[PDB]
């Protein structure tokens, strides 16, 4: 929501959600790429954390 | 609510952690991290007994029993590996031995 | 010899719940290469892209596609948008100048036509008709195709391989799966016949009683023959001929992605390397990193 | 009767324990498993008394 000076104020389930969308669309964008496995391996385990 | 489809698919913690997947199992909740974390390979389906379901075997080992069996053996590393893990067995079946 | 201080240590691993001193574990282990193995595999990376450039440099609708294309763009009266970018593009070894695409296209031409009689006459494996496809191929890869327009003509062979591995697979699993037919004697087919219905009874000749009871599929089996054979009737170029583009692309493909397996692990921590030094808290440690690979 | 129940016997395993236990799950090499124990109780920058 808005606070007055331009200032704005998030519950903690914003950010943690954007960390997850993003690892979601990165490894989308990996599979199409034909990319090595060990980048394909050290992206699932950041959405594991996210 | 929204939906966002996963693109591999990854275990539920309070399941994990709790503990309800490797008592449901019979494998330790450490045992089942190295498999999760993509470090170690494990049994699907083995239809060649040389290796037991459900074993955690190295990356070194593991072109040592693939050039013996070739694609007869079943062996992957994985949160969806552990999803082929709860996919394999059978409950009423499993529930008939205990 | 660096997969035992893993293996002897990942036997004893500190329970690690970071998922960093798993990547930054694997990352280390590849040993890094100088000053030539960025060179050598450079060829290979590159010999491979163009042993596909001579594969793809056989089929002969490819070819006159990117003309049949090229006669659009040119004769609407007014091109000059983001087409001519990825076009036939010759590289001097750009501006598409509008009087060098014309004398500089004159033998695909001369290339086009006598490349069909001598391969009508008297053979098409013909060794002085091999020596015009032998020419027909010099002239196409100095027109070096842009990587946006060329995948498209890598992918107008691999939609032809599933169409005949399918047209393959409509035999397999409307015959064999049902009237048990044993495959040890259907591998002598598809190089014994493989053109029309006179391998269909034959295989019924072999008496085998199975191979009686086949009055109700008979409208069945030789219909997917004549759709199969549509291919042939579309393309007019044999079957292995299309086996002999299908098993002569991956090869060259089968060494690209295999050499950037070495040109990208060996310098994995040049990656880590840059990705300190924006490592202010903007996403994360390894978001930088997984972003940089 | 310490010395009893050491699994190690001297410097060059000594900073292997430094390592394998002050930085786990990381495969210990030589200067590594040196420039720890050196910096943690002989560092200038990041010691004072």
């Amino acid at each position: 929501v808005p606070l007055d000076g331009g200032r704005f104020a998030t519950s903690d389930l914003n950010d943690l959600y954007r960390r997850v969308i993003n690892r979601n669309n990165r490894l989308k964008r990996l599979l199409d790429l034909a990319a090595p496995d060990i980048i394909v391996r050290n992206e699932k385990r950041m959405l594991q954390e996210a | 609510m929204g939906h966002i489809e996963l693109a591999s698919p990854t275990a539920h913690i309070w399941f994990l952690k709790s503990s309800r997947i490797g008592l449901l199992l019979d494998m330790p909740l450490r045992d089942i991290e190295r498999v999760l974390y993509f470090e170690s390979y494990v049994v699907i389906e083995g239809g060649m007994t040389n290796l037991e379901r459900q074993q955690i075997l190295t990356e070194e080992q593991y072109l040592d029993a693939l050039e013996e069996f070739g694609d007869e053996f079943d062996a992957k590393m994985g949160a969806e590996a552990i999803q082929a893990l709860l996919k394999s067995m059978d409950l009423e079946q499993e529930c008939e031995q205990l | 010899a660096a997969a035992q201080v893993l293996s002897s240590v990942e036997s004893e691993i500190g329970r690690t719940t970071d998922p960093v001193r798993m990547y930054m574990r694997e990352m280390g282990t590849v040993e890094l290469l100088t000053r030539e193995g960025e060179i050598d595999i450079a060829k290979r990376i590159e010999d491979g892209i163009n042993q596909v450039q001579c594969s793809v440099a056989e089929y002969p609708e490819a070819i006159t596609y990117l003309l049949e294309q090229y006669d659009r763009v040119e004769a609407e009266e007014a091109r000059l948008s983001d087409l001519i970018t990825g076009f036939v593009d010759p590289n001097a070894e750009n501006s598409i100048d509008p009087e060098l695409a014309r004398e500089k296209f004159a033998e695909l031409r001369a290339q086009y036509v006598v490349t069909r009689d001598t391969i009508k006459a008297k053979g098409r494996s013909h060794a002085t008709a091999q020596e015009e496809i032998l020419k027909l191929s010099e002239v196409f890869k100095q027109f070096r195709l842009v990587p946006k327009q060329f995948d498209y003509l890598v992918n107008s062979m691999r939609v032809m391989m599933d169409r005949v591995r399918t047209q393959e697979r409509l035999i397999m699993k409307l015959c064999v799966e049902q009237c048990k037919m044993p495959k040890k004697n259907f591998i002598t087919l598809f190089t014994g016949n493989e053109t029309s219905d006179t391998w269909f009874n034959a295989a019924i000749a072999m008496n085998k009683p199975w191979s009686e009871k086949l009055h109700d599929v008979s409208e069945e089996v030789h219909r997917a023959l004549q759709k199969l054979q549509q291919i042939e009737e579309e393309t007019g170029l044999t079957i292995e001929q299309v086996k002999d583009i299908n098993r002569r692309m991956s090869i060259g493909e089968a060494k690209a992605r295999r050499a950037k397996k070495e040109m990208v692990e060996a310098n994995l921590r040049l990656v880590i390397s840059i990705a300190k030094k924006y490592t202010n808290r903007g996403l994360q440690f390894l978001d930088l990193i997984q972003e940089g690979n | 009767e310490t010395l009893r129940v050491d699994p190690t016997n001297d410097r060059l395993s000594a900073l292997v324990e430094i390592y394998r236990m002050m930085r786990p799950g990381e495969p210990p090499t030589r200067e590594a498993a040196e420039s720890l124990f050196e910096n943690l109780f002989f560092s200038e920058d990041r010691y004072d008394l």
